[PDB]
């Protein structure tokens, strides 16, 4: 066929002043102008996809951020959304939020409901394989969050030239439920061999990674996804 | 923070339009990331900021990279699982199709040459 | 000696650089070892030897039966079954291919409406 | 796209003068140059790719002629060696000679030892496949070696248009000594029907066969190569 060019989209999350920087009396820099310009003091103007202020619900930052990829996925499209931020800025509220809160989850969380959600209603003649994996990276050093023995981890290159993450776990799921222990057992896992995780995850990156696979018993045309849900470590300077 | 490092180095790099010897693997990450960095694949960037003024240098620097980012171009394509005997085929059809234009090609050519001749 | 003929026939006409009717069908070995004579394989001939003047005549053709079979030259391939995501790989440039041509058709195409 | 030109490489050795030819007092004629070069008394030299004079010892001549087929073979590209010579020029002492000594053994014998030698610490994703097959040639006929139940074999050709024997045995090998032991069982057979074996040889052709085929589980990648050994019969005149 012909595949298409795509800018890398990107969002601007600010996040809300909290207790301690109230009480120093801080005050917020950002002027918030449209829905994709954000302005600093008195410099020149930043302009995103889309910018979201402190008052974006985590709902509209997966639905402005998140819901077209899961659908891009289950047709075949590899997407892969991170976060990047400072340690306190934002990233895992992002990424994976009150993970048991209708109101308050993240992506991840939001994205375990939307991919079931989508196929529970596909036609039976579309048989999807949905599996997961959870590892996370320290000092340049891979360790499954499923199997905490595995802790050095290499990455090899596919059939086709494609890097990955070899000999990590994979889980066959068939629910949000079924993504959400995989997300609940990778995130006790962590603790194992971390007397901070403070300081561990302000220094390691959480990547999830739902493998999908879809097969048109009819038509018999087959098609897989890549989908990468990146929580990054802080981006804090020397 | 060396991902980091490798992240930023292959960003910008990216960004650039270079392309050549973009720092893949410069770490663990950025290869697995390679997809999504500069390949097929649709990526989104969650940069997240602090409103106060005492991390104001670093909102900056986040600033910088999503703004670099954004000027990242991905080649996006549905992708196809078939069995090396259905690529042979199809290859095979698309070289039928080869053969075909061909022909039309030298079909015109002969005419206006021809036709004029 | 039938083989050793067509072995004969063989070298000599690839020898020349003849390769046309170079005469494989001559026997049975010849067919088998033809893909041993003027394509896809390196082969060596090691052409043993008497040292005795009593057979100075089979040597020297010998030798020369060696000396005729260096100047073939044959066509080393190696016999790497295509990936599928190989395969996938040529229609990808055979499509780029067809791509170009239909743009060799769209302009060589606009004259022709144009007159 | 590319296949690359190289020309068939011919190797002459010269055996030492027989007992036999020692009484008669036969004169030595060869006139050896360097390590390629050779004239008989007052002619024209005949340079050929190398030439073993005869205190070349089978080490040597393997060195010198089988040591690359194998790489090369085990490589995907197809490999074939054969002697030619008038009867009792050496044929069948460097191609086979004494067959399990370990001094005195000849080219097959030594391949058949590294194509396995050589598999050990071959890459560790790529499984292998060898089958060895062993005929003669005698009348324009096709004998099968492992079955002197078959006596008229017949010739055919493969998709890709190249011949080899039809209906032929085929036997799995998957180490040195099993490969002997095929070479031990026709060597043996060829006796079916023989009245005096020095004549019948002296007039007929073995080939054995080896078909090596590997396969990357890790990229996938098969390969294949095919090895012909083959003595051929005497080649006098008249
Ligand atoms: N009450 C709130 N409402 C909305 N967002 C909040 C609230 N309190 C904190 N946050 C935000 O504060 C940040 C706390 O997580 P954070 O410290 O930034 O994670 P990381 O250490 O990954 O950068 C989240 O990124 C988020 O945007
Ligand atoms: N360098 C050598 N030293 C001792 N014997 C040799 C040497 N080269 C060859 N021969 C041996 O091989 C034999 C030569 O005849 P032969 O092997 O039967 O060849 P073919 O029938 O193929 O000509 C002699 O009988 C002998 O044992």
């Amino acid at each position: 066929a012909d595949p298409a060019e795509c800018s890398i989209k990107v969002m601007c999350r600010f996040r809300p002043l909290n207790e301690a920087e109230i009480l120093r009396g801080d005050k917020f820099i950002p002027k918030f102008k449209g829905e994709e310009t954000v302005v600093i003091g008195q410099g020149k103007p930043y302009v995103f996809d889309r910018v979201l202020p402190p008052n974006t619900t985590q709902e509209q930052v997966y639905n402005a951020c998140a819901k077209q990829i899961v659908k891009d996925v289950l047709e075949g499209y590899n997407g892969t959304i991170f976060a990047y931020g400072q340690t306190s800025s934002g990233k895992t509220h992002t990424m994976e939020g009150k993970l048991h809160d209708p109101q308050l989850m993240g992506i991840i969380p939001r994205i375990a409901h939307d991919i079931f959600d989508h196929i529970y209603s596909m036609d039976e003649n579309l048989e999807f394989h949905i599996k997961v994996s959870y590892f996370e990276i320290y000092l340049d050093k891979i360790r499954d969050l499923l199997d905490v023995s595995k802790t050095n981890l290499a990455v090899h290159e596919d059939k086709n030239r494609v890097p990955y993450v070899k000999g990590c776990t994979e889980r066959f799921v068939s629910s949000p439920e079924e993504v959400m222990d995989v997300i609940d057992e990778g995130k006790a896992n962590r603790h194992v061999a971390v007397t901070n995780m403070n300081e561990h995850s302000s220094r390691s990156h959480s990547i999830f990674l739902i493998n999908i696979k879809q097969e048109n018993v009819e038509t018999e045309k087959k098609l897989s996804g890549k989908l990468y849900l990146v929580d990054l470590a802080g981006s804090e300077k020397v | 923070n060396k991902s980091l490092s490798a992240l930023g180095n292959v960003i910008s790099a990216l960004a650039e339009g270079t392309k050549t010897h973009v720092p893949y693997r410069d770490s663990k990450m950025t290869r697995i990331l390679q997809d999504s960095l500069g390949g097929n694949c649709r990526t989104t960037i969650v940069i997240c900021c602090s409103p106060s003024v005492f991390n104001e240098a670093e909102t900056k620097s986040t600033l910088m990279f999503g703004q670099r980012a954004k000027t990242i171009k991905n080649t996006v394509s549905v992708n196809l699982e078939l069995t090396a005997e259905e690529w042979k085929k199809k290859y095979e059809k698309e070289k039928e199709k080869n053969k075909a234009l061909k022909s039309v090609i030298q079909h015109l050519e002969v005419e206006l040459n021809r036709w004029r001749n």
